[PDB]
């Protein structure tokens, strides 16, 4: 058992992780105040929840997480929430005035102001892990503090951590749910800044979940409680493999080993299905084959992209629920009949397989129907190159005519680190290119 | 960050300064006295941002009151809500300033400035996070003109970091007491150039315009043109006292509406237009956008946006807004620089003001706005080029140079605008 | 020399001192550094009853300072109406043109003065004369909006 400590920056990477600690508790059978029946041994354990969780004399179960923003509004609402227990108090961490969207202020001035807290507040849950494997980071691209405050601290941490995993869960600007005219800069920024120091970065691109909300669960306007909710199960997803036994991804080095061929093309592909309105609770059951085959759709990506005009690297399947492995092992080798998926040519083809056997959970506020099996496909495609390639086009249409840069300079930013961001991001786009072939 | 100090300077800044606390003191039901007895909540959760709260559930006015003129410190007194103000914030002279920018800014309004300054930082020191500073004033007179632009400047000096917004009233033929207006107002939008964060241009041309040519007003009063001006103002602050669920502070919102720093001047609107049925979703979005119904008078359509906001006010259909605010963007996407991507933005707020099932404000931050300045130049130019009522001014000290740098100051910011009018991508 | 004291008592709306240096022999017509006559400082400030004065005692009506303003055109410019009227019944040029190509009606048409616009017009106002940027006091109503001015200069 190897700790993994979650950190949760600006607005949208303090919801989404309220949601996250919300469904981790329900399938961990963990009360809102801490309490867990089902654990027997009180006050202590080294079972495979405990990556997450820690535990006090009282049997309090207690997540290792940070929450921080830059104005206190958000946070304020998790310690009064249905989860105002749940936390160390000391680890909700606010300022009073936020980054105005600008990068610059999360970076230099404002977020200056409280970063070496953070560091020692984090210090303070690391001081009790026997063995950090390192963190989870969750932010938006498009805040001031998402955006630099994130890149700030990831520079931090690998400076105080440096032998230590960084994951990002990123959540990637659409206009549909935003009042950001400036996020494209912010998210050159902070990927500029933050790239040598992820080993792992999970997009959340906010149209897709828009539109699967939209689509699948009949929601005719999301709110960010719709959107989170299902970002939370595809989170939830994706870090089940560090929570629970397992046979794949079973720590954070196993998620670049499995995901990332080289450092920089780091930023896989989440496929999520089945995504069900819970008006339709006698939905009949979709077998492996379905869900498998639902996974090389577009319209269950967390990122709007094409991988029918990209090439493969690698590619996880992680399956929740009722899933016998010879069925996948069936619709595994159907996919690649039925469908062109084309691999690089010097990494091995085969599809790795996960399987927890526990049904998938769903709270039940939400919006999902339950499921009796669930699959979550990681992959990673060059397909992806094409949502930076949106970004980086409205960066350089706002950037030709110096469009809101003044804000940026002012906030104690060299104008040369608006050409420096872009240059790297076309050498980004380069590499995955070049990896194309 | 929270709390906003209001300043209002003048014979204009504190009618329509006055009128503002009326309104938005009704929509947080807040009564003459201070006392809160509103109905809704909601009217609490921001009253902060605006009111200090004092003993006995108490609520008082972030709000400074100057004048060089006495006069119009005890018409403010009298009127409904004079009693509210705290009385140690009327800061005001005795001799006036005569329509005369250079005895509000360097004379008479240079004497009172450090007194405005001493009652500005008492109320700043008390602010838990002050966000910042907005201003009511009129630029074709002498205190709100040249006073106010002092006081911007010594705010400017001694908190940077805060937001200076104004609400500038620009004079008109129309609603004139004389001729030396365009040098009021010339010399004063040098200052707003160089020291507010954003500044809505409240245009008397264009409230007399609707109020004579629309609202069918055959003699309009200020009254009459302040009845818009209050409506703008509620509608332009919406975001700050009933937030919703946008979290948003004065600097973020002017973060997304100022790309370039000197061209911070917006086009206000408001639909419906009315004088003292509902509409419905696209006719307020027609409403807003139509030229008729702009604060400014000046013709959209003779521009670009650069950026624009919309707070829609009431009970109507989320997505019907989108539908239309749409609409709008795509049948006329030539009339929106296309190097800002998405440069168009809407809030809702269920409330709705005074009066109003459905309302709707406009922000535009439009390159027509030329044509303000340009009127306001070309009046100034054929009054200076004769030299008139020069030695008003230079008789308190100023110098020709002076008329001569803030005419190439407005000639240069309206070669600004005319630059980003023709730019491509 | 009553000149500069004739000036400074017509800018000033001194009338008992015009009529006494106009007595005493003070040059009507004396001029500033400028070309500025009493009747042109009368005509700026609006000093109505002084305007008749000079002209009843041999005032040039049409006399140009060195920018080729007459009183007529600083008159229309201030907004003055019953000088602008006064100015006329004396004689004024109506279409007379300064160093800047504007005409009285030029003049009055940038400053919003509509009742002196009307008045300009019905004593054969040039609604074709161009100023040096070849705008017509109509042009400069269409180019900065002005409806009201518009209606009036078409007739
Ligand atoms: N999916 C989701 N997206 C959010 C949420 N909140 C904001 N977003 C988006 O994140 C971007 C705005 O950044 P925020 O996270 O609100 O900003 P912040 O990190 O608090 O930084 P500042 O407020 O600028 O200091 C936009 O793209 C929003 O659509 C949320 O709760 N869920
Ligand atoms: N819309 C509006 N304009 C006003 C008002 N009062 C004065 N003005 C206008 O403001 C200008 C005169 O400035 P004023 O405020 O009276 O002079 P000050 O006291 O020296 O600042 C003119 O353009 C007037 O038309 C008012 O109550 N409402
Ligand atoms: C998303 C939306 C519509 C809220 C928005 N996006 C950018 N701007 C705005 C609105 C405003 N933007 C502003 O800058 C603004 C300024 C203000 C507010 C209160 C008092 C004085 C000025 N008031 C506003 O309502
Ligand atoms: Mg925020």
């Amino acid at each position: 058992m190897r700790e993994c400590i979650s950190i949760h920056v600006g607005q949208a990477g303090v919801q989404i992780g309220n949601a996250c600690w919300e469904l981790y508790c329900l399938e961990h059978g963990i009360q809102p105040d801490g309490q867990m029946p089902s654990d027997k041994t009180i006050g202590g354990g080294d079972d495979s929840f405990n990556t997450f969780f820690s535990e006090t004399g009282a049997g309090k179960h207690v997540p290792r997480a940070v929450f921080v923003d830059l104005e206190p509004t958000v946070i304020d609402e998790v310690r009064t929430g249905t989860y105002r227990q749940l936390f160390h108090p000391e680890q909700l961490i606010t300022g009073k005035e936020d980054a105005a969207n600008n990068y610059a202020r999360g970076h230099y001035t404002i977020g200056k102001e409280i970063i070496d807290l953070v560091l020692d507040r984090i210090r303070k849950l690391a001081d009790q892990c026997t063995g950090l494997q390192g963190f989870l980071v969750f932010h938006s691209f498009g805040g001031g503090t998402g955006s630099g405050f994130t890149s700030l601290l990831m520079e931090r941490l690998s400076v105080d951590y440096g032998k230590k995993s960084k994951l990002e869960f990123s959540i990637y600007p659409a206009p549909q749910v935003s009042t950001a005219v400036v996020e494209p800069y912010n998210s050159i920024l902070t990927t500029h800044t933050t790239l040598e120091h992820s080993d792992c970065a999970f997009m959340v691109d906010n149209e897709a979940i828009y539109d699967i909300c939209r689509r699948n669960l009949d929601i005719e306007r999301p709110t960010y409680t719709n959107l989170n909710r299902l970002i939370s199960q595809i989170v939830s997803s994706i870090t089940a493999s560090l929570r629970f036994d397992g046979a794949l991804n079973v720590d954070l080095t196993e998620f670049q080993t499995n995901l990332v061929p080289y450092p920089r093309i780091h930023f896989p592909l989440a496929t999520y299905a089945p995504v069900i309105s819970a008006e339709k609770a006698y939905h009949e059951q979709l077998s492996v084959a379905e869900i498998t085959n639902a996974c090389f759709e577009p319209a269950n990506q967390m990122v709007k992209c094409d991988p029918r005009h990209g090439k493969y690297m690698a590619c996880c399947l992680l399956y929740r629920g009722d899933v016998v492995p010879k069925d996948v092992n069936a619709a595994i080798a159907t996919i690649k009949t039925k469908r062109s998926i084309q691999f690089v040519d010097w990494c091995p083809t085969g599809f790795k397989v996960g399987i927890n056997y526990q049904p998938p959970t769903v709270v039940p506020g939400g919006d999902l129907a339950k499921v009796q099996r669930a699959v979550c496909m990681l992959s990673n495609t060059t397909a992806i190159a094409e949502a930076w390639a949106r970004l980086d086009h409205k960066f350089d249409l706002m950037y030709a005519k110096r469009a809101f840069v003044h804000w940026y300079v002012g906030e104690g930013m060299e104008e040369g680190e608006f050409s420096e961001a872009r240059e790297d991001m076309a050498a980004l786009e380069k590499d995955y290119e070049e990896v194309g072939v | 960050m929270r709390e906003i100090v209001h300043i209002q300077a003048g014979q204009c800044g504190n009618q329509i300064g006055a009128k503002f606390w009326e309104v938005i003191s009704d929509e947080h039901g807040i009564d003459p006295t201070g006392s809160y007895h509103g109905d809704s909540d909601l009217q609490l959760e921001r009253i902060n941002v605006y009111y200090n709260e004092a003993t006995g559930n108490k609520y008082v006015p972030r709000a400074i009151l100057v004048d060089l003129e006495p006069g119009t410190m005890d018409s403010v007194r009298s009127g409904p809500f004079g009693q509210i103000f705290r009385p140690d914030n009327f800061v005001f002279g005795q001799s006036g300033a005569g329509n005369n920018w250079a005895k509000g800014h360097y004379t008479e309004g240079a004497e009172l400035v450090d007194s405005v300054l001493d009652v500005v930082r008492k109320e700043s020191e008390s602010c838990d996070c002050l966000q910042g500073f907005q201003l009511t004033h009129s630029l074709g007179g002498g205190t709100g003109s040249g006073m106010g632009t002092l006081l911007i400047s010594k705010i400017r000096e001694e908190y940077p970091d805060r937001i200076m917004n104004t609400f500038s009233v620009m004079p008109s033929p129309k609603v004139s007491d004389t001729v030396v207006e365009p040098y009021n107002a010339t010399l004063s939008v040098h200052q707003l150039v160089e020291n507010t964060d954003e500044t809505y241009c409240i245009d008397n041309e264009a409230l007399y315009d609707i109020c004579f040519r629309t609202l069918k007003l055959t003699t309009p009063t200020y009254g009459d043109l302040n009845h818009l001006v209050s409506a703008t103002m509620s509608g332009v602050t919406t975001c700050l006292r009933f937030p919703g669920q946008l979290n948003a502070d004065l600097r973020k919102l002017a973060v997304n509406m100022v790309p370039f720093p000197r061209l911070h001047f917006f086009m206000p609107g408001f639909a419906p237009l009315t004088s003292r049925r509902a509409l419905t979703v696209p006719e307020l979005t027609q409403q807003m956008f139509d030229s008729k119904n702009m604060m400014a008078a000046c013709d959209p359509r003779h521009g670009r946006y650069l950026t624009v906001a919309a707070i829609f006010r009431g009970r109507m259909s989320m997505k019907e807004v989108d539908e239309q605010m749409l609409n709008v963007q795509n049948k006329n996407s030539s009339y929106f620089v296309e190097w800002i991507p998405n440069n168009v933005k809407t809030a809702v707020c269920d409330i709705p003001p005074r009066g109003l099932k459905m309302s709707a404000t406009f922000i535009g931050n439009s390159t027509a706005i030329q044509e303000l300045f340009k009127r306001i130049s070309e009046q100034f130019t054929a009054m200076f080029r004769r030299k008139a009522f020069l030695h008003w001014y230079t008789g308190e000290g100023m110098d020709e140079m002076e008329f001569t740098e803030a005419e190439s100051n407005m000639n240069d910011l309206v070669s600004e605008y005319q630059q980003y009018q023709d730019a491509t991508a | 020399d009553l000149g500069k004291k004739l000036l400074e008592a017509a800018r000033a709306g001194q009338d008992d001192e015009v009529r006494i240096l106009m007595a005493n022999g003070a040059d009507v017509n004396a001029t500033d550094a400028s070309g500025l006559t009493p009747l042109h400082l009368a005509a700026t400030y609006g000093h109505l009853e002084i305007v008749e004065v000079l002209l009843k005692h041999g005032a040039d009506v049409n006399a140009i300072d060195i920018m080729g303003s007459t009183p007529l055109h600083l008159a229309a410019l201030i907004g003055h109406l019953e000088i602008v009227e006064v100015l006329l019944k004396h004689g004024a040029d109506v279409n007379a043109v300064d160093t800047w190509g504007d005409t009285p009606l030029h003049l009055a048409a940038i400053m919003g003065h509509l009742e002196i616009v009307e008045v300009l017009l019905k004593h054969g106002a040039d609604v074709n004369a161009q100023d040096k940027f070849g705008k017509t006091a109509f042009d400069i109503s269409i180019d900065n909006g002005n409806e009201d001015l518009a209606e009036i200069l078409q007739k």
